[PDB]
């Protein structure tokens, strides 16, 4: 359903002993070219498990084309920040600071870490 | 002479070129309005040093490719890029410029790095104005010589120094 | 056929999965025919001449670009006006070249 | 012809036409689960229901248009509101118990159920009233999931909608009843006690199952059907060259499937052709190597051609060998022949060349086979020309070619009833063992190697054979238009092929020559055969040689320069070859080939990662320039022109060419090289143990030679050293050991010895 | 009512029982099928303790000899069902409070399940 | 349209291209440097399609640093085209599976495809 | 109102009238009668020329008379001197190897740019044009983009390690002639229309 064709999915079979997905199938390779991505929302609208869902960060400018293909482990909910942000946190020793604030995060973003209305 | 040959002097001139980025307006497409909104009275690219806006190419260093670079505009932009002073930087704004965007066809250059040396790439459609400020900050610390890629490499201050232009 | 299934019953019905999958991969196939509807844009009369061939993708989509036909009035309008006024007389027309070149 | 009306249209149609087929022929449509092309229709899915008027006199209840014949001037209504109501109802019944696995279903978009459902379901019931998809709110059917029935096939018993396609196929098309239901009612599920899937045509059900129950295990979890890059081409493993479709994505070969071309194969592929693709993309040579310091090192093309120039600077035209591979396109053979005209050398040949050329005989059309009277077979089609078996399943059941409608192959051919009897009298088979086809050919005598020629003599009538041979003689006489089918033993045994030619001329009858090489008849037609000296593809005669395969190890020894054009690297090459270069597989080449029926079939290139390879065309163009002789071919277009000039017809066009010359060679008979469907180089992944080598012996011969029922015995042949699992078999004659020849060395008899 | 929970809870226990048998006799146990209303829940809540709906005890050849299923979170007439393949043997277990898990009116004891599975191992499995 | 050179032979293809080129005036000719993998020019391979308008010239994937010493040949090549008056340089990006078959298509299909898909390129990136 | 009079004028002239149940009218004129008829159409008061849309019917599943079809859109402004509001279309087929059509420049100057676009997008040369200069596509571009035999010119999308996509071999959606991934397309996916 990607009208820009920026999503590539190499699949694989869950390992029952240490499964990764909820069914019998998971995404071994999930790479998205942010330079191709036009930010439609059709990926979210088609995802039947709510796995791929658009986030909020916009501070994603980087210098090299081949570095702007964000990978799975660069978009998992576990992570805090964008690629240049993480790289600056490494080469700087300074933690990640997000440059946005939102009134709240949607339910579809369960787990998505963000500044929420000032409760913290 | 190229802003080099003293450890303090190159830091100084790099500082100056970094914060004194004088944009050269090259609006192409719908990226252009979200570019201008980075100057409206909610969010202005008018603080870092980019208040004034010399449309002339003979007087501005940053060329913001804001929109799809159609092919009939490519050679013209070519000379426009060569009609910039040598201390010049080239940012590729939007998906259509950085990548082919969704317009994967006969009409559009699928990456503007083909014709012009790109300094900074910025995804988005349209890139939020604050993302454009983030891109110029990226370029800022690049021309200061404070920028590293995913492979660990420091990037040169001024892209378009490394091309045998002709 | 026209609207994808509601997101909540994806875990209840097979038919839900079938329609969701097909619609988001193939889409739907409208009948063979040509169509047009006009609207008023901030730049005048607009419309789409859409030719559908019974496939999941339209056969052709032509846009009646209001600024495209509207621009023909520039040599006439700015004829005899001043050189500076050639700018306002363009701005008075409100052109959007994403519309014109198209 | 008979008049039919579909809802607004009038169609002329031959009588035996199914109502469903005539409906499609009028351009209309109807869901379809029960019936299938070339399969015996039975109203089971009850999906094909239409309205029929037979005067306006509508039938009392809806007639099954898939299995209801047509009458002259019959009215058919497929658009009545009641019709679509019933079709949607049947679709809902069918979808009732599916497991909700579409997202993880590797059949993806190509699920007939999905498309017919999205077509006919949910009739607009009579506003913006809230629609409900499903009414059944109970618990669905759950059974065992993703059960591998075989190293090639996966079975998900839940998704099955209990059609009959797989069991009907297995009963009708191969004649191997290795799959059927277990229980009845709603609890019905598929099972077997024959687990290995013995039939060598098992894989085709993989395509037929309109659901994702039966899938191709080797392509499991690689991509969705629409994501795969589809390139239709032809499989050049064996000379029947079925039409195939190669699915590749991201530079590696994902899955191979059958492509319909009723001229040769209808919708079928053998298990070896369809599942034997793992070796294409797994490990292959991507850099040209050079032997410089007693070892092989990756080299530039410039340095490779420089070494070629220098090693062949004083290379004389009577010592250069030109030896091509058995899957060589017409273009390559034509270039090599033209070059040997220029480069005067008596020894050129190709890998699967027969001592007796197959070009001797008139090609037989398989549809002419269906119209044929009798089939006199010597050799085992299942191994030599596999899909013939399936074509034979059409022949022996008295089936005959359908009428060709506007939509091609008919959906429901009434000519095919279920559980059709297979005749024992319509063909006569003679094989060195009890051939699996001996089920349907009662006339059978198990002979031994080097006995064929005598059977052919006896059938000719000059001497008296066994009872079976005299019966085959008689039936051949009574046959008005029989077809003669020759195996690999005869085609490599000069005199037997001569006698077969005599029989098939004296009685007007076509011939099917099961060449061990695929494009052999094209190379012969394009002129690839040795001359006076005669160093053939197995003979170590030449002093400089070009090799496109693995020759006998003794063939290399003695030569001054040897150049091999391979795709993978063989130890025979890193120890005997001077220059090795990458060669693309048949999957990734482009050209035409010649079937064993004279029909040329295209190879389109596959988008597989071949590396830095260059086609054998370019290799020979590069090799002749080092010799002074300017090659005439480098590109494909000039090859097409020179082909058409050489009088080879268009694709699918049959090429008429006969040949009169025999080059016989003694056969040192101690071991037999059994013709094998599986090819040696396919032993990768799931074909590792399936395409294993075998050594078959009579139990008495086993006990005498001390060969246990399960030992992995290594054996030495001029063709290399191969170890093989041992099989005891009661039909192999005493004193003989049938070694499974997993290469295109079929039908050959060679010496050898058993290592410990 | 809410007994569903304990049912699913007891369902887990059944699976527990199953696993024990597999570990004793050295037979492969395989997680056959998980809950759809748990895979396809995107933002929706999921209250069930486990994600697994159908499982089986398979022989060496992969053909199961004992199959077990439980009704989903949203289906009507919630139950647990048991089946012997090839044997036309079907059981309908409920859970009655206070008494326990019942085959009709007969409580389902762990040892009963063990005897059924052992009979299955001896009889149906090919290898 | 002619085809000169061979795959992966930068020097042979280059010298043959010098000889066959001669004093051809390229004032309105078009040069298409077809390659794969838009970004990574560090290991890129390049083929050339020269459309003069009156006759065309093909050189397969034999230029670029992906071949040993291919960049020096490509440098001489672009300098040569620039000397003869070329102004319009183009790069077409095709899939590796395309590049090889593309040189076997009829002149009309190959030439139409390439002229349709071309991206204007700054020749400076190849010097 | 003048539309009804166009109907009563043309129907007697043997011009077929194509209509879908949506409220849009097509009047097919042959090549010759086209020019004088539409001169009369302006004389009938058809001030406003909205669209000139070019069509390539090559890849249409059912065949058509000719490959190219050019459609003009004639309207009458409701708020001017005599405002009816009649808007309708005139279709004229144009041969593949004879892309001739006289211009309506003499009647409307609006077709100045519009027709040029069709000469850009299609091989149609409009006779009687003031200046047929290529409008949209680059000057050095060879051919006419919108005709189906002209490639769209797609370029693959790129990823990390050799993994790519060629969209035209990637697209799952089916056009009219693509039978689909099953043996065929029937039912809803051979055309679907709800009944209000
Ligand atoms: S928003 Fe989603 S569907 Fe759209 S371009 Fe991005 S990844 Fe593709
Ligand atoms: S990236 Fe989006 S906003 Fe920018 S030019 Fe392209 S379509 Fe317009
Ligand atoms: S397994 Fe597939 S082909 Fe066989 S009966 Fe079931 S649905 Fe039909
Ligand atoms: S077999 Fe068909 S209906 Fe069933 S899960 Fe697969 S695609 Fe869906
Ligand atoms: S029968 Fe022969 S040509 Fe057909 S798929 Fe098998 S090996 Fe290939
Ligand atoms: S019942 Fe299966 S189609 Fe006739």
């Amino acid at each position: 359903a990607c009208p820009a064709y920026a999503i590539y999915v190499e699949p694989a079979e869950n390992d029952p002993e240490n499964p990764v997905s909820a069914g019998e199938r998971y995404a071994k390779v999930y790479e998205i070219n942010m330079l191709r991505c036009i930010f439609c929302g059709l990926c979210e609208e088609a995802c039947p498990t709510g796995a791929i869902v658009l986030g909020y960060d916009f501070e994603m400018a980087d210098y090299e084309y081949s570095d702007l293909v964000y990978g799975k482990e660069d978009m998992l909910v576990d992570v805090v920040g964008t690629k240049p942000q993480r790289r600056e946190a490494k080469r700087t020793g300074k933690p990640v600071k997000v440059g946005y604030v939102v009134p709240y995060v949607r339910p579809e973003l369960e787990g998505f870490k963000a500044p929420t209305e000032g409760g913290k | 002479r190229e802003g080099i040959l003293f450890t303090t002097l190159e830091k100084l001139v790099a500082w100056g070129r970094s914060n004194s980025l004088w944009p050269a307006t090259f609006g192409l497409a719908c990226c252009a309005i979200e570019m201008m909104a980075s100057t409206d009275a909610r969010n202005d690219l008018a603080r870092f040093g980019s208040e004034v806006f010399r449309a002339s190419p003979r007087q501005a260093d940053v060329m913001i490719v804001a929109g799809r670079l159609s092919k009939k505009m490519a050679p013209v932009m070519r000379r426009v890029w060569e009609q910039m002073p040598d201390p010049k930087w080239v940012i590729s704004m939007g998906a259509c410029a950085s990548s082919g965007g969704m317009f994967n066809n006969y009409a559009i250059v699928q990456n503007v790095d083909s014709v012009v040396p790109v300094d900074v790439y910025v995804p988005g459609c349209p890139p939020r104005p604050e993302a454009l400020i983030y891109a110029v900050m990226q370029l800022q610390k690049k021309v200061r010589g404070q920028a590293y890629n995913e492979r660990g490499e420091r990037l040169p201050p001024v892209a378009a120094w490394k091309r045998t232009r002709g | 056929q026209i609207t994808p299934p509601p997101r909540h019953l994806l875990e209840t019905s097979m038919e839900a999965v079938i329609y969701h999958f097909k619609h988001y991969t193939e889409g739907f196939h409208p009948p063979k025919g040509e169509v047009y509807v006009p609207t008023e844009s901030a730049r005048g009369e607009l419309g789409y001449y859409i030719v559908s061939d019974g496939g999941s993708m339209p056969y052709r989509v032509k846009v009646r670009a209001p600024s495209f036909v509207n621009l023909q009035s520039l040599p006439y309008a700015c004829k005899g006006e001043q050189v500076p006024d050639m700018v306002a007389i363009i701005a008075s027309l409100d052109p959007v070249m994403g519309d014109v070149d198209r | 012809m008979v008049r039919v009306k579909v809802n607004d249209r009038i169609v002329e149609v031959p009588p035996g036409t199914s109502v469903m087929d005539a409906v499609f022929h009028a351009g209309y449509d109807v869901p379809l689960f029960c019936s299938e092309k070339h399969l015996s229709p039975i109203g089971a899915c009850r999906m094909c229901l239409v309205r029929i008027g037979l005067p306006i006199q509508w039938q009392p209840k809806l007639a099954a248009s898939c299995v209801t014949a047509v009458a002259d001037g019959m009215v058919v209504d497929t658009l009545s509101d009641v019709v679509r109501e019933a079709q949607a109802g049947m679709v809902e019944f069918t979808l009732l118990n599916h497991p909700l696995d579409c997202p993880t279903c590797d059949k993806g978009g190509a699920c007939e159920l999905q498309d017919r459902t999205v077509e006919y379901g949910l009739y607009e019931k009579y506003p913006l009233e809230l629609p409900v998809y499903t009414r059944f709110e109970f618990t669905r059917r759950h059974v065992d999931k993703h059960h591998p029935l075989s190293p090639f096939v996966i079975l998900d018993r839940e998704r099955c909608i209990h059609c009959k396609r797989c069991v009907r196929y297995f009963e009708e098309v191969p004649g191997d009843e290795v799959l059927d239901f277990i229980e009845r009612g709603v609890h019905t599920f598929i099972g077997t006690m024959d687990f290995g899937l013995p039939s060598g045509f098992s894989g085709n059900i993989t395509d037929i199952c309109p659901v994702g129950a039966l899938l191709d295990l080797t392509a499991r979890f690689r991509a969705r059907n629409w994501e795969m890059e589809e390139t239709p081409t032809t499989c050049a493993l064996c000379p029947v060259g079925c039409g195939i479709t190669a699915d590749t994505r991201s530079g590696e070969l994902l899955r191979i499937r059958a492509r319909e071309v009723p001229e040769v194969n209808e919708i079928w592929i053998c298990d070896a052709g369809r599942f034997g693709h793992e070796w294409a993309d797994q490990n292959r040579l991507k850099t040209p190597l050079v032997r410089k310091e007693g070892r092989l090192v990756e080299a530039t093309w410039e340095e490779a051609f420089l070494a070629l120039k220098e090693g062949l600077k004083e290379a004389r035209g009577e010592e250069v060998g030109l030896y091509l591979a058995h899957d060589a396109t017409l273009e390559e053979g034509l270039l090599a022949s033209e070059l040997a005209k220029a480069l005067k050398t008596p020894h050129l040949d190709f890998q699967g060349r027969t001592a007796a050329p197959a070009s001797l005989f008139p090609p037989a059309s398989l549809e002419d086979l269906l119209q044929a009277d009798f089939a006199l077979v010597l050799g085992d089609p299942t191994e030599e020309a596999p899909i013939l078996h399936l074509r034979l399943s059409e022949f022996v059941r008295d089936l005959k070619p359908p009428h060709r409608y506007n939509h091609g192959t008919p959906f429901a051919d009434l000519q095919i009833k279920e559980r059709m009897p297979r005749r024992t009298d319509k063909m006569a088979l003679f094989a060195p063992y009890r051939a699996p086809l001996m089920k349907w050919a009662a006339i059978h005598e198990v002979h031994r190697p080097g006995e064929e020629r005598e059977i052919l003599l006896a059938l000719l009538g000059d001497k008296e054979g066994s009872e079976m041979v005299a019966k085959a003689k008689e039936a051949w006489e009574k046959a008005k238009n029989p077809v003669l089918i020759l195996g690999a033993g005869v085609l490599q045994d000069t005199v037997a092929a001569e006698r077969a030619r005599l029989l098939a001329e004296r009685k007007g009858a076509k011939v099917l020559a099961m060449t061990p090489a695929a494009n052999a008849r094209g190379l012969e037609a394009m002129g690839v055969l040795p001359g006076a000296k005669g160093a053939s593809w197995d003979e170590p005669g030449a002093l400089y040689a070009y090799y496109g395969f693995v020759p006998p190890e003794e063939a290399l020894k003695g030569k001054r320069f040897v150049v091999m054009h391979l795709s993978h690297l063989h130890p025979l090459a890193e120890r005997y070859a001077h220059v090795v270069l990458p060669a693309p597989t048949f999957y990734e080449k482009r050209g035409h080939l010649v079937n064993l029926e004279g029909r040329v079939l295209p190879l389109s290139p596959a988008p597989i990662e071949n590396g830095e390879a260059e086609g054998a065309l370019q290799v020979l163009a590069l090799l002749a320039e080092a010799l002074g002789v300017r090659p005439p071919f480098r590109l494909h277009l000039e090859a097409q022109k020179a082909l058409k000039a050489r009088k080879v017809p268009e694709a699918m066009g049959r090429l008429s060419f006969r040949l009169k010359e025999l080059r016989p060679k003694e056969r040192k008979g101690a071991f037999y090289l059994r013709p094998t469907m599986w090819k040696a180089h396919q032993a990768v992944g799931k074909a590792q143990e399936a395409a294993r080598a075998e050594l078959w012996a009579h139990p008495e011969t086993a006990r005498a030679e001390a060969l246990p029922e399960g030992a992995q015995v290594a054996v030495e042949t001029p063709f290399g050293r191969v170890e093989a699992r041992v099989v005891h078999r009661e039909d192999v004659p005493k004193g003989h050991l049938y070694l499974s020849a997993l290469g295109p060395a079929a039908g050959l008899r060679v010496e050898g010895r058993v290592l410990v | 009512a809410s007994s569903e929970r304990e049912l699913y809870e007891a369902w887990v226990e059944l699976l527990s029982w199953m696993r024990e048998y597999a570990q004793a006799k050295g037979v492969r146990f395989e997680k056959e099928a998980d809950f759809p209303d748990f895979i396809y829940r995107m933002e929706r809540p999921y209250d069930l303790p486990t994600t697994i709906m159908t499982a089986s005890l398979s022989d060496g050849l992969g053909e199961p000899f004992l199959l077990a299923d439980v009704s989903p979170r949203h289906a009507k007439l919630k139950r647990i069902g048991l089946r012997l393949p090839r044997a036309h043997i079907h059981l309908h277990a409920h859970y009655e409070p206070g008494k326990g898990l019942v085959t009709g009116k007969i409580p389902l004891t762990k040892e009963r399940f063990f005897a059924l599975a052992d009979r299955a191992r001896e009889a149906l499995a090919f290898a | 349209m002619v085809r000169v050179g061979m795959r992966a032979a930068p020097r042979v293809s280059l010298e043959a291209l010098k000889a066959a080129l001669g004093g051809l005036k390229l004032s309105e000719a078009k040069v298409y440097l077809i390659t794969d993998w838009q970004d990574k020019r560090d290991q890129a391979r390049y083929a050339l399609l020269l459309h003069t308008g009156k006759k065309d010239l093909l050189v397969p994937d034999a230029f670029g640093p992906a071949f040993p010493g291919g960049e020096e040949a490509l440098s001489e090549l672009v300098g040569l085209l620039l000397a003869q008056g070329a102004r319009r340089f183009y790069e077409a990006v095709v899939s590796p599976g395309e590049m090889t078959a593309l040189l076997d298509l009829p002149p009309e299909e190959l030439l139409k495809r390439v002229m349709a898909i071309a991206n204007p390129t700054d020749p400076g990136i190849y010097l | 109102m003048r539309l009804e009079r166009v109907l009563e004028e043309a129907r007697a002239k043997g011009y077929p009238i194509e209509d879908n149940g949506l409220g849009n009218l097509w009047v097919v004129l042959p090549r010759e009668r086209f020019k004088e008829e539409m001169a009369h159409y302006k004389a009938m008061g058809f001030n406003f020329l909205a669209d000139i849309v070019g069509l390539d019917y090559l890849t249409y599943p059912d065949p058509r008379p000719e490959r190219f079809a050019v459609v003009y859109e004639l309207v009458s402004l409701p708020g001017w001197k005599d405002g009816d509001g009649s808007r309708f279309f005139v279709r004229v087929y144009v041969p593949e190897e004879d892309p001739r059509l006289p211009t309506v420049t003499d009647l409307w100057g609006s077709a100045n740019f519009l027709e040029r676009e069709v000469y850009d997008l299609f091989g149609i040369v409009f006779e009687g044009h003031p200046d047929l200069r290529k409008i949209l596509t680059p000057e050095d571009l060879e051919g006419h983009p919108l005709r189906k035999d002209y490639p769209l010119g797609e370029t693959p999308t790129l990823f990390r390690e050799g993994r790519y996509i060629i969209p035209a071999e990637f697209r799952a959606a089916l056009t009219g002639k693509d039978p689909g991934l099953t043996f065929y397309k029937g039912g809803s996916r051979k055309g679907y229309r709800s009944l209000w």
